[PDB]
RNA sequence: UCUGAUCGUAUUGGGCAUCUAACCUCGAACCCUGAAUCGGGUUUAGGGACAGUGCCUGGCGGGUAGUUUAACUGGGGCGGUUGCCUCCUAAAAUGUAACGGAGGCGCCCAAAGGUUCCCUCAACCUGGACGGCAAUCAGGUGGCGAGUGUAAAUGCACAAGGGAGCUUGACUGCGAGACUUACAAGUCAAGCAGGGACGAAAGUCGGGAUUAGUGAUCCGGCACCCCCGAGUGGAAGGGGUG
RNA sequence: UUGCACUACGAGUAAAGAUGCUCGUUACGCGCGGCAGGACGAAAAGACCCCGGGACCUUCACUACAACUUGGUAUUGAUGU
RNA sequence: UACUAAAAACACAGGUCCGUGCGAAGUCGCAAGACGAUGUAUACGGACUGACGCCUGCCCGGUGCUGGAAGGUUAAGAGG
RNA sequence: AUGCCGUGGUGUAAAGCGUGGCAGUGAGACGGCGGGGGAUAAGCUCCGUACGUCGAAAGGGAAACAGCCCAGAUCGCCGGC
RNA sequence: GGGAUGAGCUGUGGGUAGGGGUGAAAGGCCAAUCAAACUCCGUGAUAGCUGGUUCUCCCCGAAAUGCAUUUAGGUGCAGC
RNA sequence: GCCGCAGCGAAAGCGAGUCUGAAUAGGGCGACCCACACGCGCAUACGCGCGUGUGAAUAGUGGCGUGUUCUGGACCCGAA
């Protein structure tokens, strides 16, 4: 920068730290589930992977965005509260 | 040869969910006795990078 | 000799008849060269901001030049 | 002559405020009533 | 019996003395050796647990090595200056150079802060022991010519000047919207909530009439929160707030 | 040595000292022997001055190192006080 | 000072000081080894002065060198 | 007096604003007007000026004459003002 | 022009090697180059500096200012 | 394996939200469409969320050209 203290040196470091053991989930929304499975029925992680809504060899978490009308007994890890409520309202089951 | 990123730039900048680059503000590490709480509240938090420095910051981060 | 201080960019910022938003600075000054009127605060360093949206109005209040906001 | 002093809540001992004083003018410990965010109200504060 | 003074078996190190056997001798003699002032071996004469050397450690060290030794500038050197605040230059918005013309700052105040209430100064005139040009007193005249913690400028007599009572807002969590600005910084801010001060209430209060009294990032220290915790539980270490 | 060439002078003007521009004046073409006023003549990317780089030298500049030197410990044992 | 400087510069005989007791001090070398010297303080090395004559004054505060160890400060080790 | 801010009309194609790609420039000069430094000298030096030209602008005028006056070269013509 | 029996001149053979030698001392000499020789290699060293960078036409068209700077003949951002 | 497929937070974590905060306060970051109709409350109208269309339009990724850039001698030439 010509000799004055550069932008990347006059500014402070971003605070905090990074978690070495953080667990990451591949997420999917109930709206997506409803769009992919209009007929309902039991739905699993491998079915999600096959339909291409989620990555393979990854933990799957279901989120509660969108609307759901089909009755689906989905199985995943670590559901969200809203997604669980929507599943049980539509009449399916949300099991880990 | 793979391109290398700048270490200090990566420690001082980060991107948001839509692609903006944000930073923290200076003058907030020590000598805080004489600074009013209004000044410290203004200095608190994160802010977006100026449109004049965005090009150089992007080049540093990439 | 040779020393100096920075120019402070003082003076009127919004003129008579201008439409302003709430909180807009109108006059930067040392002391009360102008005096706050209706819908106009002062500020810790005589800054004469606008407390409401409206139009600027300069006037006289028995000796004091005043700046006021009309809604 | 005018050092930087810290005031701690007399109840929870939390250090909440830092300021200055004249050591010769007030050779003893400053006492003030300040709002303590931890205690949730105003408490007496003393120099540390 | 903190037992100072102290005795006997243990134990130990520090001095001193002696010894010889480690080690040392470019003292001597003999052999390898036929030709050897090398070397080695044997014996002897001395020194001797020292010296020398390895590792650790303090000192000294231009003997050697690598380097540094700012800028501005009516050429360079000499001298002076480098950041912040105020005025003029500056041409009636803002901004504007010079080694242009003048000054200040690197603080101070626990009240010189907040709030409630009250008051008006300097100067001049007249009279009055010390007291006089000028001390305190009384009566007139006096609208700002005093005063403002501190430079100057802009303000303040409606007082921001002077006096008294109570107090700690010299708060916490925020902050719409603006000034200024290459960036980094800097500046103002109504209003909301908590918990308070003063005030009968309306209200005012996030230091000081305003603008100087200050130093980015990195790296560390401290208090608090209990966020991560390298098999697990802790801990070390890190993290956030101040 | 050499950008050219059918390369005058005066007073001007111009990157302020003009063969080459202006206005004048003078001069037939070409050689030979001489002089050295100019061609900011030739030779040397100025040795003087400034900026940057280097090198070597100095020292109570900085940081190192060799050398010299201190103590501990090992080599390293015995007996008295 | 080969190739712009021959001198008042260097050397010198003489002088003083300092070191060296002997594979000395000093120097070359990591070391062995070597020179010093097949020498031994009337010798060897270093420094300054510079035939000869007359002389060489005062100052030990600074900095070096030499010597001393009462006190202060101070490393590793020991101790824990 | 000018200059500056806002606003309502009228006019004006190659104005303006945002966001990206690619730049160059950051030694300016002279002239007019207002100033500082200097001796109110300098072809001197430092500022201002929705001032000009040169830079990067040819052509005509000023004898010649970057920066002064007139005027901005798409090309051709032995036309005119 | 100086020395020309001497600290003389000279032939042959040999020795000292680069932070080293050698020097009656000039930073002198060490193969016509010495305030650190020469050769090859690191190596296509580095140079904010100087020079150079090759065919065409069409449209548009600057700057020499601000802030910062171990900065002033460089560069970063702004301006155009 | 990489990129896209959800973000926020220092992180534990939560998730169309999330962080700060006592706050269901305000803010930061992130998602969320309307040129419209119909039923619902709505207003004179304009829309405000929902069910569909009047069909309201997103989107990334891999290869190949070009400009600029990074690490390489890096446009070419040149020291002491
Ligand atoms: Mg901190
Ligand atoms: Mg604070
Ligand atoms: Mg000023
Ligand atoms: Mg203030
Ligand atoms: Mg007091
Ligand atoms: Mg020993
Ligand atoms: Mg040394
Ligand atoms: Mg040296
Ligand atoms: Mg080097
Ligand atoms: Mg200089
Ligand atoms: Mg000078
Ligand atoms: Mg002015
Ligand atoms: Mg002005
Ligand atoms: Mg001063
Ligand atoms: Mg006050
Ligand atoms: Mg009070
Ligand atoms: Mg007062
Ligand atoms: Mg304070
Ligand atoms: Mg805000
Ligand atoms: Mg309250
Ligand atoms: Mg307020
Ligand atoms: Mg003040
Ligand atoms: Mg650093
Ligand atoms: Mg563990
Ligand atoms: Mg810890
Ligand atoms: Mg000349
Ligand atoms: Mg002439
Ligand atoms: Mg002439
Ligand atoms: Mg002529
Ligand atoms: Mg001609
Ligand atoms: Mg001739
Ligand atoms: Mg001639
Ligand atoms: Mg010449
Ligand atoms: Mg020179
Ligand atoms: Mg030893
Ligand atoms: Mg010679
Ligand atoms: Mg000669
Ligand atoms: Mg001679
Ligand atoms: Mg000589
Ligand atoms: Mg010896
Ligand atoms: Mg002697
Ligand atoms: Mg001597
Ligand atoms: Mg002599
Ligand atoms: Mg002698
Ligand atoms: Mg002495
Ligand atoms: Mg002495
Ligand atoms: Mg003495
Ligand atoms: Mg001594
Ligand atoms: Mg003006
Ligand atoms: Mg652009
Ligand atoms: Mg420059
Ligand atoms: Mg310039
Ligand atoms: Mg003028
Ligand atoms: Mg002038
Ligand atoms: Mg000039
Ligand atoms: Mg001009
Ligand atoms: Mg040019
Ligand atoms: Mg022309
Ligand atoms: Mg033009
Ligand atoms: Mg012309
Ligand atoms: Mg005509
Ligand atoms: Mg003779
Ligand atoms: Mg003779
Ligand atoms: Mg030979
Ligand atoms: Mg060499
Ligand atoms: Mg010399
Ligand atoms: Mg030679
Ligand atoms: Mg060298
Ligand atoms: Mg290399
Ligand atoms: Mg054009
Ligand atoms: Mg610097
Ligand atoms: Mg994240
Ligand atoms: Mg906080
Ligand atoms: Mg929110
Ligand atoms: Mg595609
Ligand atoms: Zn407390």
């Amino acid at each position: 920068e010509g000799g004055q203290m550069p932008i990347h040196m006059r500014l402070p470091k971003l605070k905090g730290f990074r978690n070495r053991f953080r667990t990451e989930y591949e997420i999917v929304n109930v709206g997506d589930i409803n769009r992919l499975f209009p007929q309902g029925g039991a739905v699993g992680v491998d079915d999600l992977v096959a339909k291409g809504a989620v990555r393979k060899n990854a933990l799957v978490k279901v989120l509660g965005d969108g609307k759901l009308t089909a009755k689906v007994d989905v199985s995943a890890h670590k559901f969200s509260g809203s997604a669980r409520a929507k599943i049980t309202a539509a009449g399916g089951s949300a099991t880990e | 040869p793979k391109a290398k990123t700048h270490s200090g730039a990566s420690k001082r900048f980060r991107r948001t969910g839509t692609g903006k680059i944000v930073r923290q503000k200076a003058n907030r590490r020590h000598l805080l006795e004489h600074k009013p709480s209004t000044r410290t509240r203004r200095l608190d938090g994160r802010t977006v990078v100026a449109a004049n420095d965005t090009k150089r910051v992007t080049s540093l981060l990439n | 000799n040779g020393r100096d201080s920075a120019a402070q960019r003082l003076g009127v910022k919004r003129y008579g008849g201008q439409v302003v938003k709430a909180g807009e600075i109108l006059v930067r000054q040392r002391g009360t060269k102008f005096h706050p009127g209706v819908n106009v605060g002062r500020g810790g360093d005589d800054t004469l901001f606008a407390k409401t949206a409206g139009a600027v109005e300069f006037g006289i209040k028995r000796g004091r030049k005043t700046v006021s906001i009309v809604g | 002559v005018r050092p930087k002093i810290t005031l701690a809540c007399e109840v929870c001992k939390h250090r909440n405020y830092i300021t200055k004083k004249n050591r010769r003018n007030d050779p003893d410990r400053l006492e003030l009533k300040k709002f303590c965010p931890n205690c949730g109200k105003h408490q007496a504060h003393r120099e540390t």
